[PDB]
């Protein structure tokens, strides 16, 4: 569509995209190999009750 | 019922007839080699002895 | 708990118009699917549908026992009477 | 104004242009434009599978013909973009005077 | 092994015919490709027997073709091959790498 | 699967091994029918 | 073999094999070359009388 509000037209092209898991099988295994960072350190946080 | 319904159901029992029996006489090519493996261990000692 | 809806498509060719015009809420215990719009309405437009996109149906590979590496460890030869057998020797003189 | 858009900003420029296809994800990827997708639904797919048995000599149970037959649905999950046009630009540069 | 060749078009349109129009707004469903099972239903009624020896149907004569730039490794025994798409599709912008 | 007369069309092939597995239990609608069945027809 | 079964009919086929040990003397050799897994865990149970 088109803004009627300033600043140019502006509005949303939307496409839709539909999708199926296709395979019996397992069919693309993901593995894991490095470490960037660890997001929090081995901290010295105590439990606060 | 000779309907166009009734000749269709008749050729849906045919396919799976005829794979079902696509499948058991396939099944003794399967165990052919199934009746290898359980003969040649009952000879075959192993490499080690 | 209602029928389908109405389908507007249908009737957009309709195989016979009715060959007489009532108020229609005098048989309205009659009918099973009923909506008496106001000179247009939002739903008299969208359409809506599910789609079977394709089956698959995998075949089994017919495997010759002979189409296969094991059978040149084994002589395999037909005998159409082993059912009447009862006993059988192979002789091995060395 | 759109007779000119076809012509420059439908093809002849990438300054930074990929297609998908040009790139080598789409060996994973089935891609097909379905343009009424948005008016499904569900949409579902049917698999049928047929497993194989093997006969079994001796004092066993018999192996019986199976086959398996099963659907799954679609996921929609509806895309989104974001665009900005400006003010005192596209009416100026697609006729509003001039 | 590099520089495959690949597909450019979206592979395939699947869009309303003349079957798949007059299913989907008046029956509310569709198939897919009702044109091709919609005649292979009828073309083994009149004679049957089974055969079934088919994927119920596939030809039509091409896929096109585009040599591209890319890059094949040799893993086992399969021309696996191998992309990184943080240069491509995902600098300078917000979206985290997944 | 839910339907019979789409299903004498293959609409391509099937290429797994899969049993009442994994793709079995992600289904919404699986049915494991043995070799003799009445609601098929 | 169409006996009977309740629910259907069962047809049943048997194919009658035979085989000989057709060498002189160990005609074929097994090797044990990897382990899989251990099955049992290795004990901490006694006999209980």
């Amino acid at each position: 569509a088109r803004h009627e509000t300033g600043g140019g037209v502006n509005f949303t092209l939307t496409q839709p995209r539909g999708n199926v898991d296709l395979g019996v099988g397992y069919t693309a295994v993901a593995a894991t190999g490095t470490v960037r960072n660890p997001v929090t350190d081995m901290g010295n946080l105590p439990q606060n009750f | 019922d000779g309907t166009g319904i009734s000749l269709h159901r008749q050729l849906r029992a045919i396919q799976q007839l005829a794979r079902n029996v696509q499948a058991v006489l396939g099944a003794f090519e399967r165990g052919t080699a199934d009746q290898m493996l359980h003969v040649l261990l009952e000879k075959a000692p192993p490499l080690a002895l | 708990r209602d029928p389908p809806g109405y389908r507007y498509a249908a009737a957009i060719l309709p195989t016979g118009s009715i060959l007489s015009t009532i108020e229609v809420a005098s048989h309205r215990r009659l009918f099973d699917f009923f909506a008496a719009v106001r000179s247009d309405e939002n739903s008299l437009y969208d359409v809506e549908f599910d789609a079977l996109l394709g089956s698959y149906c995998n075949t089994l590979s017919l495997v010759r026992f002979l189409e296969l590496g094991l059978s040149v460890a084994c002589v395999c030869t037909k005998f159409p009477e082993l059912a009447y057998m009862n006993e059988g020797r192979v002789q091995f003189e060395v | 104004d759109v007779e000119f858009d076809a012509l420059l900003g439908s093809y002849c420029n990438t300054l930074s242009l990929v297609r998908f296809l040009e790139l080598g994800l789409s060996v994973a990827c089935v891609c097909t434009k379905f343009p009424e997708l948005a008016y499904m639904n569900e949409g579902r797919v049917q698999f049928e599978v047929h497993q194989p048995l093997i006969a079994r000599d001796g004092p066993h149970p018999v192996e019986q013909p199976v086959h398996n037959y099963m659907t799954k649905v679609i996921d929609r999950r509806a895309l989104n973009a974001a665009f900005s046009l400006a003010t005192e630009a596209i009416a100026l540069l697609t006729g509003e005077a001039l | 092994e590099d520089t495959e060749a690949d597909v450019p078009v979206t592979y395939g349109e699947m869009v309303l015919n003349g079957a798949n129009l007059v299913t989907a707004l008046v029956m509310g469903k569709a198939v897919r490709s009702l044109d091709d099972v919609g005649r292979h239903l009828l073309d083994m009624q009149e004679e049957q027997l089974e055969a079934n020896r088919e994927t119920l149907d596939e030809l039509e004569s091409a896929p096109q073709t585009t040599r591209v730039r890319a890059d094949l490794v040799a893993i086992g025994d399969r021309l696996v091959f191998l992309e990184a798409l943080e240069r491509r599709i995902y600098a300078a912008t917000n979206v985290p790498y997944p």
